[PDB]
């Protein structure tokens, strides 16, 4: 809350989860998924007791997915479906969330890198015009993710469940020609994940089951560390191995799985994408920078969004850059690679860095009337405010 | 199936499809099939110069040289007649049916055509029959290389015939398994009050083998059968040379049959042992009840 009682509010707006709170705080206020449902009757589900509203939206709208059609309204970052996008947002600003008299209130939103321009355009007309803020800012998450471990220079490898950003960041200055854009994250880890226990035998094909299959890759799911000796304990022994009971009372059981769906991000070629992993894409983005910034950013290598939480990312990706660095810089020279200092930083709370981020900026610039786009700003040029961004559009 | 059969079932079919075609009156069509069978033989049923009104079915044997022996094509012509006519370049026998001159009944044809290869070997083979029917000692005694590796040593006497299979496997479980499928085969003699005297040695070759080219060595063995004048006479010699045809490939069958035998043993055992193990899982305290699906079972 700034000077005037005007509420700043901080929303992530995530592909696959949406995590909502005020300036300042410490935690996000309400996280919860962004899917929007509708009620539909199936042959194998028999429900007569709990009421079901004609649109159920996040929280409940997971929760009670089982008598549900969900669908995201957004996608790889995208706003595909404006209406639900719209239901969703009614629903973060309503009484059960956030409660917020939208038409005297700030907004501080987030937008992956290298985005099409009319999807932040309609989003800034729509939070002026729809809900009236009285104030819009669309910061980038990069930056936001810096602001939150409290840094000015670093590499933030951002992977969220729709997309994963890889953009480095030298003393505040942004360099916009190193941000890369990953389209493999979340999302097409749990579409290759169904198709491996498509082969076992199990079919997760309606629109519910698609969070089964996601709640089974959280809990079950690891990134291999050496990839050589996690085929060989798949292959030659039996101790991965791992049951899980899902929601009906069906109990499925996953083996190598755990350590292929989520390898997709490190070799994209299982998934037919063509182009390298995240851990040579984040060292050809290094060393696509100046020589006088690689040595900084291989000591700042910032991790963030959900899709970065699999057990033995972290060492998997040092391992996999000490090894490109090895062959690619030193050119085999094993007495060097002992020089080689990198620093994974992955901090506990790297889930929702992104918003704490977001919130630290708010609580600095929330009592400023520069920094904020203003509904008459809006009111008197129309979608050219964002120029006062730093992104020009007319 | 137990014991191998004699008659191939790619001819029967081919030829009988043929001829319903052709006893209908409708026009013939092309064909052209070529096929293989056991001891490495090679079929092939086609049409002379494009002629889609003939069908020559032509077969390339291993006992090349035995059959252009002379008397080596009495059984054939006797049981072919016309149909028999001279090999297409690169087989060794050649039958041609015209499908415009097929005499009624045509089952028999077609069952004597199915057993072209029986009955090249029983041609080269009623020879030494004949040579011990007339009553005439020290007869002709060759070896046919029914196979390419193994042979089959024939020779008639004034009171016998013997028959020496020489014969080795090519892979080493094949082997391991058939030196006791050979061992044993002796033991057979006790099923019949009336079975060839039969004898085996992978020791050494029999005596009959010391001035003639069949296959010797130290990795092959050999089996004698002395078939004597009331296994080859004129009423009983139709099954001799079935069998004698078939032995070998009747023990290589069985020899790979064992093997899918011993799988359910094994199978049982491992089942076995399973429950040997699972006297170590702490047995539950109380179970869900599910459905035959596996879901909960949603009422008491
Ligand atoms: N612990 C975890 N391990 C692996 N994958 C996860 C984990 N937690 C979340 N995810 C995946 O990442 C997504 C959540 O990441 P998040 O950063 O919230 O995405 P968004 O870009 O929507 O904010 C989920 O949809 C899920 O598929
Ligand atoms: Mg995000």
């Amino acid at each position: 809350m700034d000077s005037q009682g005007r509420k700043v509010v901080v929303c992530d707006n995530g592909t696959g989860f949406v995590k909502c709170g005020y300036a300042g705080s410490n935690f996000p206020e309400h996280i919860f998924p962004a899917l929007v449902g509708r009620p539909i009757i199936r042959s194998t589900t028999k429900v007569g007791n709990i009421e079901i509203k004609d649109l159920m939206v996040g929280d409940e709208a997971s929760e009670l997915r089982s008598m549900l059609e969900v669908n995201y309204p957004m996608e790889n970052g995208i706003v595909r479906n404006w209406d639900d996008m719209k239901h969703l947002w009614d629903y973060t600003f309503g009484p059960e969330k956030l409660n917020i008299d939208t038409r005297n209130c700030k907004i501080l939103l987030t937008e992956p890198p290298m985005n099409p321009t009319k999807n932040r355009e309609k989003i800034v007309e729509v939070m002026f015009e729809t809900y009236q803020f009285s104030g819009v800012y669309v910061a980038i998450q990069a930056v936001l993710t810096l602001y939150a471990q409290g840094l000015l220079t670093g590499v933030v490898v951002d992977s969220g469940d729709g997309v994963t950003h890889i953009c480095p960041v030298y003393e505040g200055f942004s360099l916009p020609h190193l941000t890369r854009r990953l389209d493999i994250a979340g999302r097409d880890i749990t579409r290759y994940l169904i198709k491996l226990l498509l082969l076992r035998g199990y079919a997760f094909n309606h629109s519910a089951d698609f969070e089964t299959v996601r709640m089974i890759k959280e809990k079950l799911c690891y990134v291999g560390y050496n990839i050589e000796q996690e085929q060989k304990l798949a292959l030659e022994t039996t101790v991965l191995v791992e049951s899980y009971t899902l929601p009906d009372g069906r109990i499925i059981k996953v083996g190598g799985e755990r350590f292929e769906a989520p390898e997709a991000l490190f070799q994209p070629h299982l998934i037919n994408v063509e182009g390298v992993g995240v851990a040579e894409l984040l060292f050809n983005t290094i060393q696509a920078a100046d020589i006088d910034t690689r040595s900084e950013f291989y000591k700042h290598i910032v991790l963030s969004g959900g899709s970065t939480m699999y057990p033995g990312l972290p060492s998997r990706l040092e391992r996999e850059l000490k090894q490109l660095y090895l062959e690619r810089v030193l050119k085999g020279d094993v007495e060097k690679l002992s020089k080689f200092k990198i620093r994974i930083e992955d901090p506990p709370r790297r889930k929702h860095m992104v918003f704490l981020g977001g919130a630290v900026l708010a609580d600095i610039m929330k009592d400023k009337d520069n920094f904020w786009m203003t509904r008459q700003e809006y009111q008197e040029k129309g979608v050219r405010v964002l120029e006062k961004l730093g992104v020009t559009v007319r | 199936m137990i014991l191998l059969e004699v008659n191939n079932r790619i001819i029967e079919e081919t030829l009988a499809l043929k001829f319903e075609n052709a006893a209908a009156g409708n026009k013939p069509e092309a064909v052209e099939v070529t096929f293989a069978d056991f001891d490495g033989v090679l079929y092939h049923i086609s049409n002379p110069n494009g002629d889609k009104t003939k069908v020559m079915v032509s077969i390339s044997l291993k006992f090349y040289k035995e059959l252009q022996a002379h008397g080596a094509d009495e059984l054939l012509k006797r049981v072919y007649g016309s149909f028999l006519v001279n090999p297409e370049s690169g087989y060794n026998v050649s039958l041609l049916y015209d499908l415009e001159n097929l005499p009624a009944s045509k089952d028999s044809i077609v069952h004597q055509a199915g057993m072209l290869k029986r009955n090249c070997f029983a041609s080269v083979f009623e020879k030494y029959f004949q040579f011990q029917e007339e009553g005439k000692e020290g007869e002709n005694r060759a070896v046919i290389h029914y196979r390419d590796d193994e042979t089959m040593y024939v020779e008639s006497k004034k009171d016998r015939v013997t028959v020496v299979f020489s014969t080795v496997f090519k892979d080493d479980d094949d082997v391991v398994i058939g030196k006791v499928f050979m061992q044993e085969f002796k033991e057979g003699r006790r099923a019949s009050h009336t079975a060839p005297q039969v004898l085996f040695s992978h020791r050494e070759p029999p005596l009959e083998l010391k001035d003639t080219d069949a296959a010797v060595g130290d990795n092959i063995g050999y089996i004698t059968f002395v078939l004597f004048p009331r296994h080859t006479n004129a009423s009983a010699r139709d099954n001799t040379i079935n069998l004698i045809h078939t032995f070998r490939d009747y023990l290589h069958y069985h020899i790979k049959c064992s093997k899918a035998y011993i799988h359910t043993r094994m199978r049982a055992k491992t089942s076995d042992f399973l429950k040997v193990l699972n006297r170590a899982r702490p047995d539950a305290e109380k179970k869900e009840m599910k459905t035959i699906t596996g879901k909960t079972f949603s009422s008491r």
